[PDB]
């Protein structure tokens, strides 16, 4: 507690471990996080440590085995209230209701952009947003995805995220006229979503594994890309490329 | 951006010539180049244009098989060349990115094919009978020629005229000036006159008749 | 190829005032496919606007366009002295690229009738074997003139050249020259040497003439 040697955990965390075992031979250990202690079977940062908030709360963080997965539950008096698991590469994911289901849920990139879920019911349904550098996306969440949706005039852009992270993009005009009706088609193998009005290409959008957009514009006649690809900052910019 | 085109040109029917097109400041070969012709006094005409990236190149109908354009994608430069000129090609040349409208110009090269050679002018004066006279500046080539009163000193009420080519293939030009008849008895009048393509100077004082 | 006509050839308007150029084409442009540019004497053409009614990088917004299918316009709200120059409208709906034929919009001012003034081959010239007789109109507006030349009441033609400056930045007119050009053996031949002026600013065709040998 001073005789301990220190290890550095994911979530910003530090855990103290025994060098000797206490009385009946496991490690323990002690994690400020409102001060935890446990006790464990290894002399590393894994185990797991109990405490009690202030406000009569139960605490539970729970070291991997490994060093590499940090999860810190908050329950009542017993029933979750909280269930945050961070991990090694800054990545981490819970709000729950009275029956134990899952009620809200961040998940954090390991690059900071963020998916937001809020108000979920039983069924899996709620409303969904994804934050991203410079703007937000909002949509809905079902059992089956999740759906961010970005109008402009009559034309729908649809970002689909599967429950594995898979994104593909859709894209519908309500628009009648075969002179100025969008249309689109989807390039899973470069995530590249290329528009087309009045049969001529207007424009990429590349949905970056970096969680970015960008846009290039063919030439007037729809024959040639452009300059080069411009990193989309702003929403406004995403419902300019849409008019 | 930029377009630096490459400097003018006079040239005799049958030779050949290539003038370039050199972009900067973004990326040259991700855009269309164009030629535009502009023949004296005359409106714009579109003459082709190529992608130089992979060199895909359309002409105009009124063009193709006249001309070829080029391009060196190493080095950001297009090209417009002649096989053998007439003298129908005088005119001014401008490559353009072309969007497919065309929203950067080059500043023109301009092109005079002609038989004529270089000849500096004859000065003659035009003398006064408000009184006007002048100066006539005539059979020389090629263009340009400069023309200034008193070293530059007398610039109201002066006029020099566009040159025309005459049909013997030289050019031809005058200067008046308009100045109070009080002055003609008092005041010097001299035109100077500079073609620096023949490196030929003149000053030439206009004075009153001598049987005035 | 689509034919663009532009109309008319050429405005007379004062600093201030609205502008509107017409472009007409042969066929319906598709997409609006239509830009406008200006171009101002000894410079390379600018474009304005593009895509009928979008504003090029930098223009001011007193330039705007409208229309579609096959009547466009050119609309300058309110004119600037840098304003009076060429335009061309060009479509890219179609292939090949065509450019309509230019509106020259120049400064409007009083009818201003010109100075007729008419000047002998001078002696040096002579002397070299030629002669040129030029006449000079000064400083008239509107710039339609009318120049014909008379040697012994035979009306000449296929002889003379004629050429106009810029409309002047002072008073906003215009100055012509005439140059009736032959030998010195054909000058020695003839007698009386007349240019003949037409202008909206004369009441009847004015004749600068003189006698050989004066
Ligand atoms: C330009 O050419 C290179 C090589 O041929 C090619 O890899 C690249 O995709 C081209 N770029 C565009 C925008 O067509
Ligand atoms: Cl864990
Ligand atoms: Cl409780
Ligand atoms: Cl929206
Ligand atoms: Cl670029
Ligand atoms: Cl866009
Ligand atoms: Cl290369
Ligand atoms: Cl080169
Ligand atoms: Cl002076
Ligand atoms: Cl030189
Ligand atoms: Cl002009
Ligand atoms: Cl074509
Ligand atoms: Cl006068
Ligand atoms: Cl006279």
């Amino acid at each position: 507690l001073d005789n301990s040697v220190s290890v550095d955990l994911p979530g910003e965390m530090k855990v103290l471990v025994s060098k000797e075992k206490n009385k009946d031979g496991k490690y323990d250990l002690i994690a400020t996080v409102l001060e935890l202690k446990g006790t464990s079977d290894k002399n590393n940062g894994s185990g797991v440590l109990e405490g009690v908030k202030a406000d009569k709360s139960k605490v539970k963080l729970t070291i991997s085995d490994d060093l590499g997965q940090t999860t810190l539950e908050v329950f009542k008096e017993d029933t979750l209230v909280s269930k945050k698991v961070t991990s090694k590469d800054k990545s981490s994911t819970e709000k729950f209701n009275e029956k134990g289901e899952v009620s809200e849920k961040i998940i954090t990139r390991a690059d900071g952009t963020r998916l937001e879920y809020t108000g979920i019911k039983s069924d899996g349904s709620g409303k969904a947003k994804e934050v991203l550098k410079g703007y937000v996306l909002e949509g809905t969440l079902t059992a089956e995805k999740t759906t961010l949706v970005v109008k402009e005039g009559t034309v729908t852009l649809s970002k689909n995220i599967s429950k594995s992270g898979e994104v593909s993009v859709e894209l519908n005009d309500t628009d009648s006229s075969a002179a100025t009706k969008k249309t689109a088609a989807w390039n899973s193998g470069t995530s590249t979503l290329t528009i087309t009005v009045n049969s001529k290409k207007t424009k990429d959008l590349v949905f970056t594994k970096e969680n970015t957009i960008t846009v290039q514009q063919y030439d007037s006649n729809g024959t040639k890309l452009e300059g080069s690809a411009v990193e989309i900052t702003k929403l406004d910019e995403i419902k300019n490329a849409l008019k | 951006m930029q377009l630096v085109q490459s400097g003018a040109e006079v040239k005799k029917p049958g030779e050949s010539l290539k003038i370039s097109c050199k972009g900067s400041g973004y990326i040259f070969a991700t855009y269309w180049i164009g030629w535009v012709r502009q023949m004296p006094g005359k409106g714009l005409e579109w003459m082709g244009i190529i992608y130089p990236n992979d060199s895909d190149t359309r002409y105009s109908p009124s063009f193709q098989g006249q001309v070829t354009i080029s391009a060196d994608k190493s080095i950001n430069t297009a090209y417009l060349q002649w096989s053998s000129l007439k003298a129908s090609d005088t005119a001014m040349y401008y490559c353009a990115r072309t969007r497919w409208y065309f929203d950067l110009w080059g500043r023109g090269t301009l092109v005079t094919v002609s038989s004529a050679s270089t000849k500096g002018p004859s000065v003659f004066p035009l003398a006064p009978s408000t009184a006007a006279l002048g100066c006539l500046v005539k059979d020389y080539f090629p263009e340009p020629v400069t023309v200034s009163w008193n070293s530059g000193a007398l610039t109201s009420g002066v006029h020099t005229f566009p040159a025309v080519l005459q049909s013997s293939g030289l050019y031809s030009l005058s200067s008046v000036v308009t100045v109070p008849s009080s002055s003609l008895g008092t005041q010097t009048y001299i035109c100077n006159v500079n073609h620096k393509p023949s490196n030929t100077k003149v000053d030439k004082r206009v004075e009153p008749k001598s049987c005035d | 190829e689509i034919v663009l006509t532009q109309s008319p050839g050429t405005l007379s308007l004062s600093p201030g005032e609205r502008a509107t150029l017409s472009c007409r084409a042969s066929q319906s442009v598709s997409s609006s496919y239509l830009a406008w540019y200006q171009q101002k004497p000894g410079q390379a053409p600018r474009l304005l606007i593009y895509g009928a009614s979008s504003r090029a990088t930098g223009i001011p917004d007193r330039f705007s366009g409208s229309g579609s299918g096959t009547d466009f316009t050119l609309t300058i709200s309110r004119l600037e002295p840098e304003d009076f120059a060429v335009y061309y409208c060009q479509q890219y709906g179609s292939s090949p690229l065509t450019f309509g034929g230019g509106t020259k919009v120049e400064i409007k001012r009083t009818v201003a009738a010109p100075s007729v003034f008419i000047f002998p081959p001078s002696d040096e010239q002579l002397k070299s074997g030629t002669a040129s007789v030029v006449c000079l109109l000064n400083n008239f507006y509107p710039r339609e003139a009318k120049v014909q030349w008379k040697v012994d009441n035979a009306l000449q033609s296929g002889n003379s050249q004629e050429s106009v400056t810029e409309q002047d930045s002072k008073d906003s007119t215009y100055s012509l020259s005439s140059t009736l050009t032959l030998s010195k053996a054909d000058y020695e031949k003839h007698k009386v040497y007349a240019c003949e002026v037409t202008h909206q600013g004369l009441s009847s065709p004015v004749t600068k003439s003189f006698n050989r040998g004066e």
